[PDB]
């Protein structure tokens, strides 16, 4: 579980790189399909995936705004995030063990793009953070 | 794994590029502080009482440096590294006790640790085939069942 | 995995005396029930809407029987694992999208249910050797880095 | 996380196999020694690791009995597991990776010793309920 040092280690990195959150998911999901080919088959049905895809940029709006939510909801990720589990369960079928690779996408290009915030005591925080948003968008699935 | 030779060429490029002296004690010692239980292994190493010391400490860079090294013998031959690592393999399990899993956990560092330096340059597929590559190694050395 | 001639043995007698009819279904309708995100690849099989609905369903059952039938093979050569499931790996990749952690799953729930079968005569070596199989078939169905 | 259902289930099954609590430790306790053999080194200090032996019985009395205070703390694991978390973290230094191998391991034996009782849905919630323990069990490690 996530104690008081972690929650404002996380709001404190994320309100030093939430201005970039676009371009994070942007890369983060270009990321995923590309290294790990098993997630291409959820977004196949935009009418591209390819990389540097307008679908993706899109679509990568939206998953960092669901980690900003996240950081919204981190007294409470169950209940902050259960429509957003209820629809990857029910509505899209996602598998739930994607939910890590996503997370570990994410890490990378945090790394990529603030080296001097992403320090090991910020990743600490926010890979426990990422653990808990992968269990709370598991809440639905069983 | 049968490499392509674009593969083969990144690893080349990445390792020929590598600082070790750089990315060793960073990526280890970034693992003793994300997955602090794997400080167990290195309790004779002196202060790593908080990030601060551990970030700091010599013998903990010293260990980091062995770990990329180590790598290397795998990059001299792609073709034959779970025979190239059943000897690292039989000493970090029979002699050290490394529990299988912390050699992904700290694989994952050293991936993280290289993404910073390279920055963009970090792409897609630059990661890929640096993740298989790591992931061949980390199978090796961790006695994976295949 | 260098199979030792009790592992064989084990792997043999296991085989030998497994009714596929119980255990197949059994194994197959357990993994739905319990990891039921793996549902989504069956919804033509009919009823699924209950754990009732899903234990009593012929077109599981059939399904759970074709997997351990699957086994056969692999049975038939231990020491060409691998190679044996690459087209089966092929097809539930890049036909059936299923995700490369729902063979573990499955492999986990076929072992907990030919262990309720086998009760106290399912030691802790024929699990050792009964495991060490199904992960060596899951490595090759999942295509894992090694 | 649990839900209603979840916590009845599993205080049903283990008022029903609770009785036979000691015994599911040894057999789960023996298999994950034989089984994982990277989990032996945790209990070399005892005079005797092999098959069969009684320090190897005598924890798993104490194992279960882990479990029957989870089933008693099901509904707040992480207070009521926080002691065993930081002894298992601080004082004995157990690699978590290992919480999820004794997991499967009980489940394999409870199906051995109870195959009528540990049906689909019984196995669900367990599995569910033993995924909260090895959480609680981590709260102490980082
Ligand atoms: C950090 C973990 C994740 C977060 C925070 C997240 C967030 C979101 C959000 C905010 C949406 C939009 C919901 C809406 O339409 O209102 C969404 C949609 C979706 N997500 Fe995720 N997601 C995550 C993980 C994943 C993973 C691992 C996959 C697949 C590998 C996935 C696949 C999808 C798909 C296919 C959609 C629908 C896209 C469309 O509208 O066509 N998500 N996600
Ligand atoms: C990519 C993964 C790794 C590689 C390639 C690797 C490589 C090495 C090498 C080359 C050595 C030196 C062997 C010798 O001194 O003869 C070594 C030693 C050692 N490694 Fe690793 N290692 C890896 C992961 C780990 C992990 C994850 C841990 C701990 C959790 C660890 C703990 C140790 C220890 C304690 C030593 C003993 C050296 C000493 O105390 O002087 N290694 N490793
Ligand atoms: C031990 C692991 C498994 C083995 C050995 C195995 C084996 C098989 C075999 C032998 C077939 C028939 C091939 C054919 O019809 O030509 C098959 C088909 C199929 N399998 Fe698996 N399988 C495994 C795991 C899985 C899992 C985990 C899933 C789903 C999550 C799955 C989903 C399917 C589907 C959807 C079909 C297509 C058959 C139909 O719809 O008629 N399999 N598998
Ligand atoms: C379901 C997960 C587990 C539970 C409920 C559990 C429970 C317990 C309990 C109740 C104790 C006694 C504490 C005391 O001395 O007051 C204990 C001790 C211990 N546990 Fe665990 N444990 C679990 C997992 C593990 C695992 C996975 C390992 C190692 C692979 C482990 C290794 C130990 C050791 C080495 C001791 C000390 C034995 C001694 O007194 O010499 N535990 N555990
Ligand atoms: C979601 N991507
Ligand atoms: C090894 N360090
Ligand atoms: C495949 N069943
Ligand atoms: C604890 N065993």
């Amino acid at each position: 579980s996530l104690s008081d040092k972690d929650k404002a280690a996380v709001r404190a990195l994320w309100s030093k790189i939430g201005k970039s959150a676009d371009a994070i998911g942007n890369d983060a999901l270009s990321r995923m399909i590309v290294v790990y080919p098993q997630t291409k088959t959820y977004f196949s049905h935009w009418p591209d995936v390819t990389p540097g895809s307008p679908h993706i940029k899109a679509h990568g709006k939206k998953v960092m705004g669901g980690i900003a939510l996240a950081v919204s909801k981190i007294d409470d990720l169950k209940t902050g995030l259960m429509e957003l589990s209820e629809q990857h369960a029910y509505k899209l079928r996602v598998d739930p063990a994607n939910f890590k690779i996503l997370n570990h996408c994410i890490l990378v290009v945090i790394s990529t793009m603030f080296p001097k915030e992403f320090t090991p005591e910020a990743h600490v925080s926010l890979d426990k953070f990422l653990s808990g948003v992968a269990l709370a968008l598991a809440e639905r699935y069983r | 794994v049968e490499w392509t030779d674009k593969e083969r060429s990144i690893i080349s490029d990445i390792f020929s590029h590598m600082d070790y002296d750089d990315i060793g004690p960073k990526a280890l010692s970034r693992c003793l502080i994300v997955y602090p239980w794997t400080q167990r292994h290195f309790s004779g190493f002196g202060n790593l009482y908080n990030a601060e010391a551990i970030i700091g400490n010599a013998n903990v860079a010293a260990h980091g440096i062995k770990v990329l090294h180590g790598l290397d013998r795998g990059v001299k031959n792609m073709d034959n590294i779970a025979a190239t690592y059943a000897d690292l393999s039989t000493l970090h399990s029979e002699k050290l006790h490394v529990d299988p899993d912390n050699f992904k956990l700290l694989s994952d560092c050293i991936t993280i640790v290289l993404a910073a330096k390279m920055g963009h340059a970090f792409t897609a597929e630059t990661q890929g085939a640096f993740q298989k590559f790591l992931a061949v190694v980390v199978s090796a050395l961790g006695k994976q069942y295949h």
